[PDB]
DNA sequence: GGGCTGTGTTTGTATCAAGTTACCTGAATGGTAGGTGGGGAAGTCCAAATATTCCTAGTAAGACAATTGCATTCAAGGCCTGGCTGGTGAAACCTGTTTCCTGGGAAG
């Protein structure tokens, strides 16, 4: 009937750790590259295997970030991640100077 | 034109330990690009082993040290002895 | 060509779904303004390294091996697209 | 005139990965100036042990989930299941794989 | 007269962040390398600039570890580091598999 | 040559003094059995990579550039000794 | 930058501590050498401003 | 025998912006080994730029791209324009 | 006691790949001659490792004091979940254009 909080959530963890699908969709990630590329050189083309080389590398970083974020949230006797965790996750690896 | 690859030489290894097994196209490219990357790690560490000992020569000794660096632990015990079989078999021939 | 408000294209469930792949049960509502920031840092250190390859060969199309060569540079190798 | 039977050097060492193709990727990659005759033999063996060891483990995960062909999820999951294969590819993303199934056993429901 | 706890401690932080001295002494670190080297090859010699290349690289790692440990201890509303912090410091960087 | 009990050579103040360089005020008494463990992990991934260079040139002395080449391999570069 | 830190601490010659401290004082010089240990340097003076005494 | 170095060419730069400044021995070796490392990053990325575009030639264009990759942000704006002065001055001579 | 979502089993076809080959060229091999690089054996000198003591400094320890860390309780806020609406994303279709894409070619 009424699920408790943390039950539909844990169904999602075993769901998405099994599939191989695209989580960030294509066109709202393709247009993100058409903002950062405009600075360094206007009028560039992209092969769709290179955009997909980013959509499987940006999703390779956040999942590598959030799984190292959630270590901190558990570490502070919590089960909730917070933006003080990520900003201290990245300072340990040296991914932000 | 011609794209050289390692795709054919996977079916000659896939049909050695799993003879009733196919392999998809987009999984070939991983085992294709696994090879080209693990190629130039071993070569590109044997290359930098040539400068560190002032020789212009990549021997088959220098590939052995550039596999005992990249492969950890128990792969470094097998892939050394899975090469020195294929050399001693090679040199006793010809 | 200019299309703005597309750091806001990384929607609120699609950061939650990425959070669920990392093994995260409960999240805050202030990760969404942190994730979009850390994402655009990571794409301003790949596209900045990818375009200098494509400009160097005087190509107008940043091809598939270009991005892989950029990710080769940072020490985060991507298989499956070549290179 | 004719000549003898051309026996390939991959068949003269008992390997499957070529040695003729590896020996022109040590003289057109500017790795060094001289490349010994035994070095692309020895390197095509180490390319052949490590190509088995993934596909040996990629065969099992295909079988344990009732599959004929190996899709990249199995390559994603054959890596990071083995310990020493993971420490080689510790920095490496595999495309179209997702991650291993993992919960930290604190998020379990109450 | 009687210092409070945290006063002689904070004198040490501004002391050792100023000097360049050796903290781990030489001979009780030189003999540590004569335990790990015995496995891989017995009867090896060491140049003293190579032992010192380790004494300034091991001290380059723990200080890089403890300064990333103390971020976690402050993060759990504490001022004390604990061995649950280090074992979660290293899991974030990937320095232990 | 064998000299044991020298992971216990990293003494109790010399881990505290390393803790003070990191900016740490108060420590536990159970870091001392953690630090000696994390230290010997780091020297079983450098000496294992250093000796394979010194054996490769058939030298009996692990020289100064050898360790720097090992630390080059892991991605932790050490300046000041060459290499 | 190594000349300034030698001057600000009243030194004629530049010892490696100044090279340690000229790096990691500048931001963009640090992002080049972010992985790099400099020998015989120690670290910058740093407290997280929570360990201050009470 | 002979150890080539960059130690002499530091005093010809140290005495350009701080003419009343010495430098120690063990700090020379850092700026010595800073050079040899930042040499082979730029060369060893210009080298791998030769294979990626199928040329056997390291031009002075390829060193410019292998400095806009290694140097971040504001160093990549100066060290490009601090090279093209030293080339245009060089080529107008001779 | 009941329910929901995940899971499984069976069928058909489309698609993807497996198959075999045709050629044709690219490349892969065979036989050789040449030089060079490296490998090997040596020696004086070189750098490190040891045996020692000596002294000293900080290490180790025992005691004490006070803060912090922990565990509980309190209070509520924040977030998760779901019933709903709709705007866009994606998949399928069509193309002209643009760029490449080596490759060859001309001309200064
Ligand atoms: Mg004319």
């Amino acid at each position: 009937h009424r699920y408790r909080p943390g039950t539909v959530a844990l169904r999602e963890i075993r769901r998405y750790q099994k599939s191989t699908e695209l989580l960030i969709r294509k066109l709202p990630f393709q247009r993100l590259v058409r903002e950062i590329a405009q600075d360094f050189k206007t009028d560039l083309r992209f092969q769709s295997a290179a955009i997909g080389a980013l959509q499987e590398a940006s999703e390779a970083y956040l999942v590598g970030l959030f799984e190292d974020t959630n270590l901190c949230a558990i570490h502070a006797k919590r089960v909730t991640i917070m933006p003080k965790d990520i900003q201290l996750a990245r300072r340990i690896r040296g991914e932000r100077a | 034109s011609r794209k050289e690859s390692y795709s054919v030489y996977v079916y000659k290894v896939l049909k050695q330990v799993h003879p009733d097994t196919g392999i998809s196209s987009k999984a070939m490219g991983i085992m294709n690009s696994f090879v080209n990357d693990i190629f130039e790690r071993i070569a590109g560490e044997a290359s930098r082993l040539a400068h560190y000992n002032k020789r212009s020569t990549i021997t088959s000794r220098e590939i052995q040290t550039a596999v005992r660096l990249l492969l950890p632990g128990e792969l470094a015990k097998h892939a050394v002895s899975e090469g020195t079989k294929a050399v001693t078999k090679y040199t006793s021939s010809k | 060509k200019v299309l703005r408000d597309n750091i806001q294209g990384i929607t609120k469930p699609a950061i939650r779904r990425l959070a669920r792949r990392g093994g995260v049960k409960r999240i805050s509502g202030l990760i969404y303004e942190e994730t979009r920031g850390v994402l655009k840092v990571f794409l301003e250190n790949v596209i900045r390294d990818a375009v200098t390859y494509t400009e160097h060969a005087k190509r107008k199309t940043v091809t598939a091996m270009d991005v892989v060569y950029a990710l080769k540079r940072q020490g985060r190798t991507l298989y499956g697209f070549g290179g | 005139k004719a000549r003898a039977k051309a026996k390939t050097r991959s068949s003269r060492a008992g390997l499957q990965f070529p040695v003729g193709r590896v020996h022109r990727l040590l003289r057109k990659g500017n790795y060094a100036e001289r490349v010994g005759a035994g070095a692309p033999v020895y390197l095509a063996a180490v390319l052949e042990y490590l190509t088995a060891e993934i596909l040996e483990l990629a065969g099992n995960a295909a079988r344990d989930n009732k599959k004929t062909r190996i899709i990249p999820r199995h390559l994603q999951l054959a890596i990071r299941n083995d310990e020493e294969l993971n420490k080689l590819l510790g920095k490496v993303t595999i495309a179209q794989g997702g991650v291993l199934p993992n919960i930290q056993a604190v998020l379990l429901p109450k």
